[PDB]
């Protein structure tokens, strides 16, 4: 549609020809779907694989290099047209080991945005929907949403399209329209047409936007626009790069790499520099045009591999793995940066209900008036059996079943209990269980009088159905359930006015049935209900139910139980005003006390050594729970979020007693409360506020729109998996499950995931470092080139290919979690840290050009033999009065070379064992425990091999296949690495545990 | 699902792939 | 033996230790066989199955299409890697289709080598060795020849190892060592030691060097080296490709061949070429690299396929089938380019005796005088039975049988036969028959003593063995043959000087026999012998005699008969010289005519009907004879070289009459000669080169050594299987049993070869142009390609797989042998032909792009259904307002291209029964004639079917089995090619007959 505010709700309703009762037809349905597609936004192009490469081929350095090949083999022909084949091939050699080593990034990114964007299919968007179909909503997909279908919304819901409002069920509608209109405050909405068609967003309050929020309240509309005709689908085809922010670790890591950068580059030009006093020299063709060409390729080549290329893409592959595998978990992370926060979590405020505990409500025990005597009160405790919402178990006494209809309180008991109740049973047929229509609570209440049957009725003979809500309905024949004061925390409790069904002229014989609290409704009684007859309210009655009550809230079942009560004189069906609840308190009074149902939830059977996991890894967990103090404190215990027997006074607060401290004392209370019982939706912010005065790092569960605030308040916000989008949109992750221990699980991967991006640096910049003082070495000391640029950039391939991309599976290290949490304050590479990067490095740079001064130096069965002044190798053909039956030419031996190069691949191996945990020795943490390493480990190898043994590669490489003795010796100078870091690890574990 | 072996069978074929584009390549100049 | 020219004789007799009248023993033999090895060279290794299949997949086009079909791949599992099982599979195809076509190349190339050394087989170096077995000289292979024995050599011979010569049993030895010395002049041999052990080969003027042959003379000599120790052997390490040459007919094919493979390559980089605007379509991922990748592999797959490969070899097919069959007709095919020769024979030169007629020598008449008075002349003529040489017939007179010792003259008659005689009679056990032991005229004279017995001597009561010389024996009893004055041809006689047994003192006793040709012998006559008695010769007597010679000369019998004389007083014994020839018919006058013998050799049976089939061929034929003109002329008139009837007298020369004609009278002499009569050995030269003089290509027949020359000259040179091995070497064709029927049979079969040579070619580049016209035709028109490539190289490697090799076994044609000698100038390919070449082809290539077209364009039962414009089936997906309820995708139905291929395939089927006759129609030719072929139908059809109905086949392959329906469309559409073939034919048959 267009203008729809402009139009009326039936010219709405018209112009698409539906009915707001029936909703759309299977056929309309198909008919928009493909007369308007899909209510969606465009799935965009993207980019190609060739387009990538090329792209990679912009570098100035990548550009330099390949054009300084490219004219010092154009001078290949001219002074001396000899013999050239591998001088031409060169050339085509760099522009392939190049290619090769670009489409590997392209995989890279690929893998990376592929994850990051995989993580939406874990939760899509939405929408109810009424069509023809059945009756009743139905919850479908917001793409699968036609113009013109009807929808239903309510509070706590995102806008899934474009809708004009039809009916506002509730009183008052509200809408956080904040990511459109860009108003914050929530905006209220009608139903009658804005007149100005040419009027804009903000006027149109009879209109809802798609990927706005409902702030309070429910609304039926009809859908207008979908996709891109969406206000705000058209907005999106704007601003392509909405997200300019660096985390604080890539911005590090970009600092730290790109002072690498500037070094590298300096002793890169510095190379060049040292070899001017030999761009004269014959072996160049005699000419300061080629001397400073073949160093000057040698130069940017060397540059063109020990630049730590893509370090911030570290952080993104390396977030992109963490995601994945915390998503496997249940714990979806919405923001990114969020996982670099989570290691450093450092506090946990979880609400109790269906988090801590499953909320899998039902009656465990009961008790009413058995006899009343001055000082002598007996109680009539039953217990129920089966703890799911089906109507199947038995009332008890004292261990034996018995007939409850055979309990005048009890049948009272059950009738508050079903008159009381606004929720029902609904037996599910696919499943083939019971589940609950409305609040567990109610529910629960609901089973109860259903097990209870007060009257006898039939049960077996009436299907599985019929049995859901069998003596419920009864109970409602008796009475008619007038209206209903509903609950309010001013008072604790809430009533029923109830009149009999077969009752003429009855001017005495209304009830209200009330259930609530114990504290207070036992204080509105004045008479206590025995059976049929009524007594007053003595003090010692009214101290056995209360202290039967301590002691269930108290017991090793932690019970959340409530007061039953009547009032049998309720004051007169019009001096009750039904708006004002400051005056509901005081139609709820002199009542009768009837009984006490006790309900339980249990805790889920994790969550207890979740909470020793944070104790663990120094985590503080800070219970949010309904429950009085009495029993709150009681479930901190059964947990273990308190001890048996510690002392609690100052560590457990009420809302009431947190209120009543100062502000000072509040922040006070903070550094050390762990339970807050029965608090405000502003407690959570202020409570993460003072959090964050000590600098703590705080997760905090939120699921209700009211915990918006808090959740966006804190530094990881956690909305439940079935809580309000709202919630959901406001935080930073969510859990799939709802569950405590999740959250405690995904911490951990925070942690876990911050070691493996560790590991990764670790092996570029320290494989790098030994990359440049390899190069540097040679050019310093003036020894035989020992790597030529083929050779190198062919290392650089398989490096940085195979083996660094399988420590991407590396397992979990493992003090992981028997430490503090990290502060966000802490650098990320250390000084200590550093200094290992450089040994390692260093030693593999020294190890390579050493490699190559054994085949002459200390050349064992082997030419050259030099054991001095092979240093000045270029005084040979001249100044040759100190050679002795050594041809000149043996600096160029392909054995050398063939050397270094088969020490620097092994050692980049071992390295990368070196690189399985962050400081756990190889004897500790296993190199069979990353077979996906081991295996890149092989196929390495078997391209190293290969290189050396098929003919044509060999010649081209400048390499020559080595004999079992000297590949020994490869061993014998590679395998010392392995050692030299095990013996740091062996310092930073025992000498600086942190 | 992990597309794991997915990844190091792709960067074994392309280093696999672009050698034997050097065998090949080397000869059609030899000749 | 070590330089054995440098050794004395009995050095060299001592060296082994053998006695040049032993000869070698037994064991002697057995240990140097082992000391030294077989007297042969080393046989040669060449090349393994695998090792040259390798060799074959080295074509630049096989490189370029095995190239971009793993390209293509590659770029298909990592640029877009969708679906794929036929994408990988198709290039592991290609090669396997490959390995399959070179398998029937190198089984076709190992066949055509086969056929070729074969030939050895059948004419086997053979050596005479004296040895301890037998006391007379043996025969035996040359390879069973040890270096120390002894070894006899003679006129004609080849020298079968390194030889010392021992003894010169003739005056002078002459060698013709040109093929190693390089010296065409014979030169003459010693027995004397040769100083300088260092010296040359020329030098060595008392060796023999095996391959080389003995110009004149007789020898006998010791075996010094052998093997590869040998003067040749020692070479024949040296060159291995001698076959420096190629037939004139293969050039003119290989340059044909060469155009075409021209065109095919524009025609094919234009297919691809003209393809660009295709190059970024969807199917193609939309890509100018995948496009030309896909487009380019059609490319090559044409050429890989198009173009005609081993043309050159299908010659080579033919001649090798072709020499085989001719040799096992008796015609061994020295010389290879020769075969392509002999079909276009024109004439034929055949020498009479043993090739026209058997040689089979007997005595049927013979006359004496029986009464002469002046006037009055009386003969006794004879006629004697058994025509064998066995001594078994009888002599009758008037048909009545008689004693010819009643009669005087026959008494003389037999005693100059039995003393002017130098053969004798030998009867074999083995095979139980009498053979001659010398010439065949003389022996036939032996047989007639044998037969007469002028002296009554027993017969019966000796063994099979004395009878063959009794007679013979007994008239040698009487007189002592004390020298031969030998036949010379000037004077064409001979006679033996002879003296009593019992008589000492006899000077008036002695006798001298003539016998030699009846002109000359009895112009030397002065008397007449009449039984005991002498008269004067008279003028009537002399007319009386000759008319008798004259009429057996001419008659039904052509009789070559010979005058016997006795000179009664013969010179003084001492008066006689005789060293010169000259003074011998001095001698041999004065003389009595004795009597006349009548001698038959019968012209072979079939000799008849091969001259018949000469005419028919336009083949002239002219006989060589050493009869006397008159007999000549008869004989020819007799196996139908002349007419009954018919002039002659300038169609018949003698040696003497065409001497002398001037120059240019010979020339024109042999222009219609067809008998030449008692020519020298030069007139066979001069023959050949005036008919060389008219474009004619002759055929000439020979055995001596002194026909080496012509033979040499001649076109066709045509040695006797019997005859001189220096005649053999000169030849190019031997026959294996000296029939001049042989002759005929071997220009017919090269007549047939050519034809077969023919259909070969006809189907190989017809089937080709078609597989270019359909892939140009689908280019062009812009069709859905009708082919892929693993398709067209399936059918390419039945095609020229199958059918085609079965047509090397198609039987020789039908007006072979009608028609005149093929012109060595006209071209292989006429124009005619080559219209025909491109009809047939281009026809089936429109048959195979139609077959597809049918199920689009008339689809019937069928999808598609598109009657137009399945032109631009590319603006299918995008510019689709065109389509009316089809699917673009089925551009890749697998049912078009099971069209094609099912077309194609069944379409070379019918036009390789077009290839059984090159003009004859399949009614004329049933197809039932070629069984091979008929069989190589059935097994190409049963790949089809079997390609199209397992499974895992019709999938990789892109196709779909056909229905009935639509394989009675195939038919309805491939059969016209019987048709059109069969209409061409009959042009071809009827207008161009020739
Ligand atoms: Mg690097
Ligand atoms: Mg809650
Ligand atoms: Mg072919
Ligand atoms: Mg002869
Ligand atoms: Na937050
Ligand atoms: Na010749």
């Amino acid at each position: 549609m267009e203008a729809a505010h402009s139009k009326s709700t039936e010219e709405c309703l018209a112009y698409f020809g539906v009915s707001e009762t029936t909703g759309l037809t299977p056929d309309q349905v198909k008919r928009h779907l493909e007369k308007y597609g899909h209510n969606e936004l465009p799935a965009e192009e993207g980019k190609s694989l060739w387009e990538l490469v090329i792209e990679q081929f912009e570098d100035l350095l990548v550009r330099i290099l390949l054009l300084a090949a490219c004219i010092s083999f154009v001078l290949a022909w001219f002074e001396e047209g000899e013999e050239t084949i591998t001088a031409f091939v060169e050339p085509f050699v760099i522009l392939l080991i190049l290619i090769a080593n670009a489409i590997v990034g392209v995989w890279q990114e690929r893998n990376a945005e592929n994850a990051i964007e995989a993580l939406k299919e874990y939760e899509p968007e939405m929408g109810k929907v009424y069509r023809a179909d059945r009756k009743s909503v139905q919850r479908i997909k917001a793409r699968d949403i036609v113009p013109g279908d009807i929808v239903e919304v309510a509070v706590g819901d995102k806008v899934p399209a474009d809708i004009r409002i039809l009916s506002i069920k509730s009183t008052t509608l509200r809408v956080d329209q904040s990511i459109l209109t860009g108003e914050s405050v929530s905006v209220i909405k009608h139903t009658e047409p804005v007149p100005d068609p040419r009027a804009v967003n903000q006027d149109k309050k009879n209109m809802l936007f798609s990927g706005t929020n409902i702030a309070a309240g429910k609304a039926l509309g009809i859908v207008a626009t979908t996709g891109v005709s969406t206000e705000i689908g058209k907005i999106r085809d704007q601003m392509a790069a909405t997200e300019q922010d660096k985390t604080p670790l890539q911005q590090k890591l970009d600092e730290f790499g790109e002072q690498l950068s500037k070094v590298i580059s300096l002793i890169c030009v510095a190379v060049w520099l040292i070899n001017i006093g030999h761009f004269n020299d014959p072996v160049h063709g005699g000419s300061w045009i080629r001397g400073a060409i073949y160093y000057f390729k040698i130069a940017v080549a060397l540059a063109v591999a020990a630049i730590p290329e893509g370090l911030p893409a570290v952080i993104t592959t390396c977030l992109a793995l963490g995601t994945r595998r915390m998503a496997k978990k249940n714990a979806i992370v919405r923001s990114l940066p969020s996982v670099e926060t989570l290691g450093c979590t450092s506090v946990i405020c979880s609400d109790k209900t269906g988090t801590l505990t499953t909320n899998q409500m039902s009656v465990c025990k009961m008790f009413i008036i058995d006899k009343v005597d001055g000082d002598f009160c007996s109680l009539n405790e039953f217990s129920i059996t089966g703890s799911t919402y089906a109507p199947e178990g038995e009332v008890l006494k004292n261990d034996k079943p018995i007939r409850s209809g055979q309990f005048d309180g009890l049948v009272e008991l059950a009738t508050i209990c079903a008159l009381c109740n606004d929720s029902s049973l609904d037996f599910n047929e696919t499943k083939g269980v019971y589940e609950k229509v409305g609040e567990a609570t109610e529910t629960a209440l609901t089973t109860l009088v259903e097990k209870m049957n007060v009257f006898n009725t039939e049960v077996r003979n009436l299907s599985k159905v019929e049995r859901a809500n069998a003596c419920n309905s009864v109970i409602r024949q008796l009475m008619k359930k007038e209206f209903t004061l509903e609950f309010s925390r001013d008072r604790k409790s809430m009533s029923v006015y109830c009149s009999p069904a077969k009752s003429s002229r009855a001017a005495v014989g209304n009830k209200m049935f009330v259930k609530g609290a114990p504290e207070g409704v036992i204080d509105r009684c004045n008479y206590v209900r025995v059976g049929t007859t009524r007594v007053p309210m003595t003090g010692p009655v009214k101290e056995k139910i209360l202290s039967v009550i301590k002691e269930w809230g108290t017991g090793r079942d932690t019970l959340r139980c409530l007061a039953l009560a009547t009032r049998d004189t309720p004051p007169k069906r019009e001096e009750m005003v039904l708006d004002d609840s400051s005056r509901f308190m005081e139609y709820e009074t002199d009542l009768t006390f009837v009984g006490v149902v006790g309900m339980l939830d249990p805790p889920r059977k994790e969550v207890m050594g979740s909470i020793q996991l944070c104790r663990d890894a120094g985590i503080r967990v800070i219970m949010i729970t309904g429950d009085n103090k009495g029993t709150a404190i009681a479930i901190c215990r059964r947990i273990g979020i308190f001890g048996e027997n510690e002392e609690v006074a100052d560590r457990a607060y009420t809302g009431r007693e947190f209120d009543d401290l100062p502000l000072a004392e509040q922040r006070e209370a903070c550094r050390r409360a762990c339970c807050f019982a029965r608090v405000e939706p502003s407690h959570k912010s202020k409570i993460v506020e003072y959090l964050q005065s000590y600098d703590e790092i705080t997760a905090m569960t939120g699921d209700g729109v009211n915990d918006a605030p808090a959740l966006k308040k804190a530094e990881i916000g956690i909305a439940m998996g079935s809580g309000t989008a709202v919630a959901k949109t406001a935080s930073e992750m969510v859990l799939a499950d709802d569950n405590f221990s999740t959250i405690v699980a995904a911490v951990e991967e925070g942690r876990a995931i911050y070691n493996n991006m560790k590991q990764f640096i670790r092996y570029l910049i320290s494989s790098n470092v030994g990359e440049v003082v390899c190069i540097f070495l040679t050019a310093a000391l003036g020894l035989p080139e020992a790597l030529i640029p083929v050779q190198l950039l062919w290392v650089n391939l398989v490096t940085d290919g195979l083996p660094a991309t399988a420590l991407g599976f590396n397992p979990p290290d493992l003090d992981i979690m028997d430490r503090p949490p990290r502060s966000p304050k802490e650098p990320l590479i250390s000084g200590w840290l550093f200094f290992r990067y450089m040994a390692i490095g260093g030693y593999v740079g020294a190890a390579t050009v050493g490699a190559a001064a054994w085949w002459f130096m200390y050349a064992e069965d082997g030419p050259g033999v030099t054991y001095h002044q092979l240093t000045h190798f270029m005084q040979c053909t001249e100044d040759h009065p100190h050679f002795e039956g050594l041809d000149c030419e043996i600096f160029e031996a392909p054995e050398p070379m063939t050397m270094a190069l088969s020490v620097l691949v092994t050692i980049e191996m071992c390295n990368a064992l070196n690189s399985l945990s962050e400081n756990q020795s190889l004897m500790r943490m296993p190199p069979w425990v990353n077979i996906w390493l081991l295996g890149s480990i092989c196929l390495s190898m078997s391209l190293h091999f290969l290189i050396l043994y098929v003919d044509p590669l060999p010649m081209i490489f400048k390499l020559k296949a080595l004999d079992l003795t000297q590949w020994l010796m490869v061993l014998k100078i590679s395998l010392p690495v392995i050692g030299l870091d095990e013996i740091l690890k062996f310092i930073a574990r025992n000498y600086l545990e942190g | 699902m992990e597309r794991s072996t997915r990844e190091l069978c792709l960067n074994f074929t392309v280093v696999l792939i672009t050698v034997i584009l050097i065998w090949l390549l080397v000869r059609s100049y030899q000749y």
